[PDB]
């Protein structure tokens, strides 16, 4: 749900989230490390854990539209500076 | 005296221990444009003798 | 009839046929195999064909049968020793063999 | 030049030996373990070396 | 008367079938039997080279089962259509690929069921893109000895193909026996298609892929610098009194084209971030 | 199960030929003819196929015939004169399949318990690779209906032989090899940056699909998944990639270094034969 | 079409490499070579070849048909077990030997001295032997020296049984002797013993067998 | 079943024996040195998965 990963996340996120308290989100996520449905490294020098690749849910329409924004936002980004990119390159070809 | 790439470090612990010694690239190169210069050189009264 | 592991009984007589390194290279299999069924008996009837003694180069086709023996007596010693390879030998006269062997 | 190595890619040749020349232009070739061959000359060698 | 200037006209299924046919059988020579149609005098088709079941006592006439011709052939009447066989094919993969006595011995059987009855000859162990190994003839006859012989009215369509003289030993044999044109001809619905198979099933396949690379920085340093000190020898040697010196050699290859191609091809895929990565 | 395939392009000339054999007379609708293969591993090959007449009328697309007979005795014939061959499926021409095509493969799925279908188009400009490979098999339905019989997108290739292209890179002489280093790396460019994310485009267009239609089957089983797949990069605006900079710098590091190093070595090539031979011409010239 | 030339060169050596052995040379771009199939063939070299490892004799590739040269190889063809590459010594110690200072210490001046102290004879001139006979009584040790100095040896090793070479293919024996002395020029100062020696070193022959 | 047997034996014909070579060493990693019991060397290599 939030924007990308943040790529740091916090005991105050998974504690909140999860209703509990700080000194359970190690046997949280070694216990996720358990089920196998995320890889991710215990960031724990600032209590803020790192993300890696995780099982998803069920897509939802506004995830499908919200999906099509970023998505078609990589889409037409790559795709035009990919045509920005051939017209430097569009010199060269003879 | 003696080294085994512990390097000195008053606050880590570990007193660190590391090295890349593969770098042959510019090793190798290196040496190679040292022998180039002086085969230049070995030019250079060819150069300078069929002219003038 | 006690063992009866694997007793290669060599009659040493039908080894040569006609050929150069032919036997030589019977030899060579026999030690190789030998080398391979780790509890190998080696057994040879009547060296006195094969064996000799010694010739001041007579017949041409001692001298094959001489290198055929001197691949016994370096593939018998080599640098490389045999394991449990036991050579039971048998013969008429003994007197006749080589020193060598 | 480069279009010129189906030349290199021609079918290769015997090296012979040559006891003596008979006549009417022909020769005597041992190959390198064969028989005795009579054969035949070509026009731009020289019976004068044989 | 009056002959003209013949020409063997190729559907390449025929080609791909010997290739098959004789990489399948590659130890032994085959015998078989091609099929096209008889279009004119001065070209003829191949359409269709088609299986024929193996011999195992002798390649020879007898390998024609007639009731597989009954059979074989009426099963391509009641394929798309029934075309005109033009002729044979068979193999020679041992050697380089003559007029075996057996094709002299089935070559008049052939033209007592045909009118031309050209041979196809090959040897499947050549090439894997180049040579044209296929091997095309006409056994003209004796009975014609008193006239002169191979006519073929102009001979400049024949004088161009006179261009190789090819396979002395069929020079050998160039009594009543004569090579005849065979062009590769063109498929409109299929040479463009198939170009689009090999050119774009071939370009990353999917077009898509590659755009391995950190290793052939150390192999590729090697491979440079290696040959690059005995690139760098000879300029000890260069001198003056150029015919009383005599070692002129490059020493300049593989390190422009081979380095240009390696560190600008990886320094795209060092763009392959940027580029596939927004 | 099926690995994937290993097709020659010989056999898909033996559909293009029999597309000559209709092409002359009324199309109804496509060809279907046999596809036999060389099933060995998991992976699949074809050497050799043949085709056997057929028509179909629509109107309960159930009306449709081929000749078993002729099949065994020309599969008789193949199987005489080459032992490797059996059949392993069928084909047809025309790019899109129908309803029908479950009834051709589950009528000749009797044979052998596998008949793979191929896709190719006689008059290809857009897809990649012509060939396609699908398996009829169930996965019941999360709903699980009465055998939601399937066929699955086995992955396909172009298979390859030694000594098969002995004709066809000679007939098509038009190839330049080994173009890297000049425009094959930016023709890759062009139709994979502009044909691959406009497949992206349709299937964003296919996401517009379940906007306004696509309840059949919304398909929240792999979608969402294996686009989670893709969601190993959620690359949003800040674009978070601070732990790949240096990791940009390291991957630029070597590279420059053997243009700095190599390339003026580059210089160090031209420059003595260019500059010798230079002035031996010059000054030699009278 | 320089590059099409340059793959029509490249595809000469794929499938095959037929293996014989360079003879003679004549001159530029025509060569004799003795295939390993018993027969000598005028041949031609390629520009590829550089001209330099043409040598004397070299392991070199052919063609099947038109049969020319293709290539000129890398030392190789086995000296047997090869030099015995590892460890595999007899495992005797130098002391080992019990009491032969003679022996030990004029086999040490032979050849363990040479491996050491050889520019030392260059200034000199004492023109150091090739090789060294060993004879005599038989069972004293004849082997064992051999053992230790083996155990006890940097350069290569090369051990000969001197029965090896009389066999089946009629002309393996002295490519095998080119072998072992390509080799042995190849490696190192290095040290081959031939044990045996008598099974090829016999003074009476005759040519008709 | 005897044209089983038959068939099965039929289904057999087709099949061509192979060489008996020796590796005499590996050269590189696709070029292999062998020695033929019948005579000479050749250098080839492995088919995929050998
Ligand atoms: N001086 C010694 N000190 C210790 N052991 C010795 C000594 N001399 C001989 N030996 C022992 O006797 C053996 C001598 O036999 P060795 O195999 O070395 O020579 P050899 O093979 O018998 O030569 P040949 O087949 O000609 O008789 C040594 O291997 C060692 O076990
Ligand atoms: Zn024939």
């Amino acid at each position: 749900t939030r924007p990308a990963n943040h790529r740091q996340l916090t005991f105050e996120e998974i504690a909140k989230s999860a209703k509990i308290t700080v000194n359970e989100v190690e046997l949280l996520v070694m216990k996720a490390l358990s089920v196998g449905l995320v890889k991710g490294s215990i960031d724990e020098v600032d209590k803020r854990v790192h993300m890696t690749w995780v099982q998803p849910r069920v897509l939802d329409l506004q995830q499908i539209k919200g999906m099509k924004d970023r998505l078609e936002f990589w889409c037409t980004d790559v795709k035009s500076m990919e045509m920005l990119v051939e017209h430097q390159a569009h010199d060269i070809l003879t | 005296d003696k080294k085994f790439h512990g390097i000195l470090d008053q606050g880590e612990g570990v007193l660190i221990i590391f090295d890349e010694p593969p770098v042959d690239k510019t090793y190798e190169a290196a040496l190679e444009t040292i022998q180039n210069m002086s085969k230049v050189v070995d030019s250079l009264y060819n150069k300078a003798k069929k002219l003038t | 009839s006690q063992l009866d592991c694997n007793f290669l009984k060599v009659v040493s007589s039908s080894i040569v046929d006609k050929y150069i390194g032919e036997s030589a290279r019977l030899i060579r299999e026999m030690f190789n195999y030998a080398r391979d069924h780790q509890p190998c008996i080696i057994f040879m009837d009547e060296i006195d064909a094969i064996g000799g003694r010694r010739f001041s180069e007579g017949t041409s086709a001692d001298r094959e049968i001489q290198r055929t023996l001197m691949e016994l007596l370096n593939q018998m010693d080599g640098f490389d020793t045999l394991h449990r390879v036991k050579m039971i030998m048998a013969t008429n006269r003994p007197d006749t063999l080589d020193p060598a062997l | 030049l480069r279009e010129e190595l189906q030349l290199l890619q021609e079918q290769g040749s015997y090296v012979g030996e040559v006891v003596r020349a008979m006549d009417k232009k022909k020769v005597l070739v041992k190959v390198h373990p064969e028989g005795k061959f009579v054969v035949d000359v070509d026009k731009n060698i020289d019976i004068n070396d044989v | 008367a009056v002959d003209t200037a013949e020409q063997v006209y190729i559907s390449s299924l025929a080609l791909l079938k010997m290739l098959k046919h004789g990489r399948a059988g590659v130890p032994m020579e085959v015998m078989g039997l091609m099929l096209g149609e008889f279009v004119d005098d001065y070209t003829v088709r191949v359409i269709d080279v088609f299986a024929m079941p193996q011999s195992g006592t002798g390649v020879s006439v007898e390998a024609v089962d007639p009731v597989f011709q009954a059979k074989m052939l009426d099963m391509l009447k009641q394929t798309g259509r029934p075309e005109m066989v033009v002729g044979w094919y068979h193999s020679h993969p041992g050697f380089g690929c003559w007029l075996s006595g057996v094709d002299i011995n089935t070559q008049q059987s052939f033209e007592a069921l045909s009118e031309r009855a050209v041979a196809v000859v090959v040897d499947p162990i050549q090439s894997v893109k180049g040579k044209v190994v296929i091997d095309a003839f006409r056994l003209i006859n004796a009975n014609m000895m008193v006239l002169g012989h191979e006519p073929r009215q102009t001979t400049s369509n024949l004088g161009h193909l006179n261009k190789p003289s090819i396979q002395a030993l069929i020079h050998g044999l160039n009594r009543h026996y004569y090579s005849i044109t065979i062009n590769y001809r063109k498929n409109e619905l299929e040479q463009k298609m198939l170009l689009n198979l090999h050119k774009k099933s071939w370009m990353e396949g999917l077009t898509l892929q590659d755009y391995v690379v950190k290793e052939m920085l150390e192999l590729a340093k090697n491979y440079n610098k290696a040959v690059e000190e005995e690139d760098k020898m000879t300029p000890e040697q260069l001198a003056i009194k150029n015919v009383g010196k005599q070692d002129p050699k490059r020493h300049l290859e593989e390190h422009v084209d081979v380095l240009m191609t390696s560190n600008i091809v990886q320094c795209l895929a060092a763009m392959l971030d940027t580029v596939v990565f927004k | 199960a099926v690995q994937k395939v290993v097709v020659h392009p010989l056999v898909l000339l033996s559909v293009v030929d029999h597309f000559n054999r209709i092409g002359k007379v009324g199309n109804q609708k496509r060809v279907v003819g046999v596809l036999l293969g060389s099933w060995q591993k998991k992976v699949l090959d074809v050497s050799n196929s043949f085709a056997v007449p057929f028509d179909e009328d629509d109107k309960d697309d159930s009306v449709w015939f081929l000749d078993h007979d002729y099949l065994e005795n020309m599969y008789g014939m193949f199987k005489k004169v080459n032992a490797r061959e059996r059949i392993v499926g069928w084909y047809h021409t025309g790019p899109k399949l129908h309803k029908n095509d479950i009834a051709i493969n589950e009528l000749m799925k009797r044979y052998c318990p596998n008949s793979v279908l191929v896709i190719i188009d006689v008059k290809p400009k857009d897809l990649g690779l012509p060939t396609e490979a699908y398996i009829s098999v169930e996965e019941v339905h999360d709903d699980g209906t009465p055998t939601s019989k399937t066929f699955e997108h086995v992955t396909s290739e172009i298979g390859a032989e030694e000594a098969e292209e002995v004709g066809v890179e000679h007939l098509l002489r038009d190839i330049k090899d080994t173009t890297v280093g000049t425009l094959s790396q930016r023709i890759t460019n062009q139709v994979h940056g502009l044909k691959g994310l406009n497949s992206k485009l349709l299937d964003i267009r296919s996401y517009l699909e379940k906007v306004a239609t696509g309840k059949l089957p919304i398909n929240h089983q792999i979608i969402y998944q294996l686009q989670d797949v893709f969601n190993l990069l959620p690359d949003v605006s800040l674009q978070e990639f601070v732990k790949a900079f240096y990791l940009k710098t390291n991957d630029q590091m070597v590279v420059v270094y053997l243009a700095s190093l190599i390339r003026s070595v580059v210089a160090l090539h031209n420059l003595i034969n260019n500059k010798i031979a230079n002035r031996d011409a010059e000054k030699k010239e009278g | 079409e320089f590059l099409h030339a340059q793959e029509e060169v490249k595809r000469i050596q794929s499938i095959p490499l037929v293996i014989g052995q360079f003879l003679e040379a004549v001159d530029q771009n025509t060569a004799i070579v003795g295939s390993t199939t018993g027969s000598n063939y005028y041949v031609r070299i390629l520009s590829t070849i550089d001209r330099e490892l043409l040598k004397p004799n070299a392991s070199v590739a052919l063609h099947k048909h038109s049969n020319a040269l293709v290539d000129v190889l890398p030392p190789e063809a086995d000296s047997s077990i090869m030099m015995l590459t590892s460890d595999q010594k007899p495992d005797v110690m130098y002391a080992d030997i019990g009491g032969m200072d003679i022996q030990k210490q004029e086999v040490r001046e032979a050849v363990e001295l040479p491996l050491t102290h050889f520019e030392l004879y260059k200034q000199i001139g004492i023109d150091p032997p090739r090789g060294v006979l060993m004879y005599g009584p038989p069972g004293c040790g004849k082997t064992m020296l051999a053992k230790a100095v083996a155990h006890h040896t940097t350069a290569a090793f090369i051990r000969v049984v001197g029965s090896e070479f009389v066999q089946k293919y009629l002309g393996e024996g002295p490519r095998m002797v080119r072998d072992v002395f390509r080799l042995a020029k190849e490696n190192a100062p290095a040290i081959i013993f031939i044990d045996e020696i008598d099974a090829i070193a016999t003074k009476r022959f005759d040519a008709q067998t | 079943k005897q044209y089983e047997k038959s068939e099965n034996d039929l289904k057999a014909l087709q099949s061509v024996g192979q060489i008996v070579g020796e590796v005499l060493k590996q050269l590189t990693e696709e070029k292999f040195i062998v020695k033929a019991t019948n005579g000479p060397r050749y250098v080839v290599g492995c088919r995929r998965q050998l």
